[PDB]
DNA sequence: AGACAGGCTGTGTGAGACAGCACGTAGGGCCCA
DNA sequence: TGGGCCCTACGTGCTGTCTCACACAGCCTGTCT
């Protein structure tokens, strides 16, 4: 029964692909003519490669965003347009075939592979968040908070967030913290009341949630993202 | 009398699908030695490819061009909603091994790692058309550049990008797979430990942001990156541990006395070879700028 | 490689004759081996076979005659696992020793039954092997309506289940606290299917305030990602 | 001298091969296989059956042929050290051709995982395999050149001695290839909404089938078994079939009704992409407190 | 302690069995009468 | 209402390939002088 399947399966597959060519030329018919009216759209078509050096720069620029420099006209829709590139790299261009650094485009970086014959193609690739260990201690502090409370990111490092909360809201916070911890990377929203730089009270929210390894599943640290409204 | 009339014109058509078959087979744009030795089916395979990519490529509407395909740094694929290379570059070669007219027309499901057919349906599934995501292919070239018998293939990691086409519908995706080259056979370097610890620094580290690197053994790096970038690099992380090979996006890494630096990973997994299982996380990690906003300090090693 | 592939494999299965005989050259080895093999055509009896099958599943053998429907021969393990006794069974059918609802269900017959427990029962024609509140849940759509809710709410905020249908929980919510459960539902839409807690008060039958608080997260279809609903499990 | 040396290499095979010739003699296997098998596959019984043994010693025939799967051991390393001898009939690979072979080579690669988690050592175990199977759907054989995939449901507990894994696999059937009164029928498009229902599901339960089509099930579905029934109809997507755990499913006028889905995907021949799910759902029980009112389509 | 015979290991060669491709042969409908 | 033409499924022939063991040359070790 190995050998017979084995015509069963190929005679499926030719059967299949017949049908399948029938359906592509728009010129049902019996096989030897399907054959013989795809020849005859060959030979309409046939005026060694399958497709041409026009054709293949078209689906290299459809597929990414690549331009060719040594330069080709793909370069105005994307760029709107050793001086073309970042003053800091210009020694990495000097030296450099593969290298990623900034072109004229205000700056976009540009990816850039190539070989050296240098040919190459360039193809293009009220809240703020802040880092709290285990028991809340600052870890990490991004710029947008200078405008949430007005406090420094320096003065914020250091100091634990419950201390910069409400007495009477403390509890709350540790038992949140410790909810946290516990549930393994759910997120958890809890209003309270963050003292600004002027002593007022703004209420803030708290999306607080365990940061663990992607292998390990160790707990390094808890994002916090906070919202005034 | 039945039986043997029927054999002779049973045998007539058999002649003439063969010279059918034979024309049809040196319409393929291939050398005339290639197309005598091909197949009825390949003949079948290649024919519908060609077609349809003609059929498409005709709903679209000079020495320089033809440089493009030594200079790009990957081979053009093209796959159907089927899932079908109706269309290959013939450098596939070069970086994957398989043969152009080995490849064309088959089922881009069975040429790939069977673990990743899931995230295939879903990149070919169809309003952003961007694609990129890494896509383990079959490979049959050795490390010292020897073909090797497919039966025993190993898999290797490409980097894919392209757009989606629907062109009148039928659609298209048109991939460029990249091939991602591994550490031990090619700015600064790196290794790391397999649940993702510092175990070795480039001693360039110290002059692009001042980092000594024996500060930085022992330590998780997830402490170093910016918050903006987590969830993106942990996505990377986890393509680092299902596939071995990834590629990360611009992210930021914090410097020492302030401000960051915007750089590119190209990690690589590497297997102990006794045993079969992970034991590093080697990492190649591109700097392309320079410290921004040192004014300021972000973090509490900064 | 290959011919190296085949002797590594070869030494590793020589290794491992070697430990596992109760008492060098490969020769020797391999003598110890069918000397072993003397002292010692299924790999496995009746009984051993048996064995292995109550160890996998906890399951019991039983046949019933499809004539009739009286019980013949039951097997020893049915008592592990349903706690019945076989001199019950003997003597008696199999429509008696089943869930009422199900008797009509078995006359037709691969079947399933509960004698409840639920018993997976599979065999062919008959021989047979027959194998084994302080909160409460609730869903919303993306507007926050009461879409669905658990009996056990009456336990917890003590609405019978037709009072809170239809009503959504922001009208439901304190006028104070309104803009906070708002907020929350729009954190959870554009979370995409994580987990999120908020508290806030909750009026009971009786109309006083307590204390509440939620976990959701949108239901994202597994295959379009299509929003189906909220599922909030209130603790209280 | 050398010319020794060379004889004897001839006479220590001699010894090397009668040994093997006779080993395999005493294995309990069939003498017109036996003689047959080479020096891999007679060492590599000899393991497993050596293993078997040691896991054993440290109306009864009909226990194997009621059942509609066989039963498999696996070992922590993945060793397929035991299967029974009915294996040919649902994966057509014979029992010799399978018993000692490493169960990473006979399945599909995104299972490896799951199988590397149900082995580490609750005992109860349950999930959803993809072995090899080498039948068409005429019952002929084929070689491992074309085999094709099969899921099998399989359930068994880990027990420690040396500890090894017992399991009886069992194949999900196609609805394709075959309905009493309590069990019906029903399709489903890709994203999981009714698209056709069988003409007996009015009477279980007072669903009209005509207004059912365009409508997800995901709302008829009680709200406690939303994440078990949502894992497992990932596991559905991901593997093919999957035979879904009791799940509570709303009638029309109240109450639930306990239902357990045998769900099935369907490839066409021609793209080898998922158009349709068919899912047999098998009603175990009548409607439970009628009287209570669930959800807001049952209010109407 | 160094040399000799014996045991253990790495690489190339030969052959029975099997998978692929293609053709001769007979079994069913096709539209006609 | 009259059997011919033609389309399609199956066994067989030939060829290339797969996997197994056989044999030889080299490395490591016990033993004798």
């Amino acid at each position: 029964e190995n050998h017979s399947e084995i015509e069963r399966r190929r005679r499926n597959k030719m059967t299949a692909y017949i049908t399948e060519l029938s359906d592509m030329v728009p010129t049902k018919p019996d096989k030897l003519t399907i054959l013989r009216m795809a020849v005859s759209h060959m030979k309409s078509l046939r005026g060694p490669s399958f497709l041409t050096d026009q054709e293949l720069k078209h689906l290299i620029l459809e597929a990414a965003d690549g331009f060719l420099f040594i330069v080709s006209d793909s370069v105005t829709p994307v760029l709107n347009q050793y001086d073309q590139v970042h003053p800091d790299d210009v020694d990495k261009l000097r030296e450099q075939r593969s290298f990623i650094c900034r072109m004229r485009c205000h700056f976009v970086v540009v990816h850039c592979t190539g070989y050296i014959k240098l040919v190459a193609i360039g193809r293009l690739q009220t809240e703020f968040i802040s880092r709290h260990n285990i028991e809340g201690i600052f870890t990490f502090v991004d710029h947008r908070c200078v405008a949430t409370v007005g406090y420094q990111p320096q003065e914020l490092l250091g100091k634990n967030i419950v201390e910069f909360c409400h007495p009477e809201d403390q509890q709350l916070l540790r038992d949140s913290f410790q909810q946290v911890v516990k549930l393994k990377g759910q997120v958890l929203s809890v209003m309270f009341r963050f003292r600004s730089k002027n002593q007022e009270w703004l209420w803030m929210r708290t999306s607080s949630f365990t940061f663990q390894n992607p292998y390990s599943d160790e707990i390094e640290y808890i994002i916090c993202t906070n919202t005034n409204v | 009398r039945r039986k043997e009339k029927s054999r002779d014109a049973a045998r007539s058509r058999r002649s003439k699908e063969s010279e059918v078959f034979y024309e049809l087979a040196h319409q393929l744009p291939l050398p005339h030695n290639v197309s005598s030795h091909l197949d009825k089916a390949s003949v079948m395979r290649l024919t519908i490819s060609y077609l349809r990519v003609r059929k498409l490529l005709d709903a679209g509407d000079a020495q320089m061009n033809c440089f493009y395909l030594k200079a790009l740094d990957g081979f053009v694929m093209v796959l159907t909603d089927d899932g079908d290379m109706i269309y290959i570059s013939d450098n596939v070669n070069k970086y994957m091994g398989l043969t152009q007219f080995e490849l064309t027309g088959h089922s881009v499901f069975d040429f790939t790692h069977p673990c990743d057919h899931e995230e295939m349906r879903e990149m070919l599934t169809h309003q952003n058309t961007q694609r990129s995501f890494f896509l383990r292919m079959k490979c049959t070239l050795t490390s010292r550049g020897r073909t090797m018998n497919i039966k025993s293939a190993t898999w290797k990691v490409l980097h894919c990008t392209g757009h989606i086409h629907v062109y009148d519908p039928m659609t298209c995706l048109v991939l460029i797979c990249e091939p991602i080259p591994h550490p031990s056979n090619i700015t600064f370097l790196s290794r790391h430990s397999l649940d993702m610890k510092f175990s070795y620094c480039d001693e360039r580290i110290t002059e692009l942001m001042g980092y000594e690197p024996e500060e930085l053994l022992g330590r998780s790096i997830y402490e170093y990156y910016h918050a903006l970038d987590s969830d993106h690099l942990t996505k990377t992380h986890h393509d680092m541990f299902t596939k071995g090979q990834v590629t990360t996006g611009q992210y930021r890494m914090l410097a020492k006395r302030g401000g960051y630096v915007w750089v590119e990973t190209q990690a690589t997994v590497i297997y102990n070879t006794k045993n079969s299982q992970p034991q590093c996380i080697v990492c190649v990690n591109y700097v392309v700028s320079g410290i921004i906003q040192h004014d300021l300090i972000f973090s509490l090693q900064q």
